[PDB]
């Protein structure tokens, strides 16, 4: 038996037999809550240097 | 599928777009210098400076 973190795919089909998928798949994102803080040289940023 | 090449990012000005200030001092040294350059000129014509 296999069971691990294991995902269908026709090539793994190939080389083993799996049940029946019992969850669903998905790609995520993961992000710290954001700044808000102004930046210290916004006082200079209206120009180029 | 461009809708525009903005280039614009980081909303700073630039010397291209700033430029047609520029153009108003330029033409006033022109027309100053040539204002001292005729009046130089004609002091050699007044009789009088």
């Amino acid at each position: 038996i296999g069971i691990s973190a294991l995902t269908i795919t026709p090539d793994r089909e190939n080389v083993v037999d799996f049940t029946t998928r019992y969850m669903d798949y998905s790609v995520g994102v993961l992000l710290r809550r954001a700044e808000k803080t102004v930046d210290m040289f916004a006082c200079l940023a209206p120009f180029d240097l | 599928y461009s809708s525009v090449d903005t280039k614009q990012k980081g909303g700073a000005l630039d010397i291209k777009s700033f430029a047609g200030v520029f153009c108003i001092l330029a033409a006033g040294i022109v027309l100053s210098c040539f204002i001292a350059m005729l009046e130089t000129w004609w002091n050699k014509r007044k009789g009088s400076r």
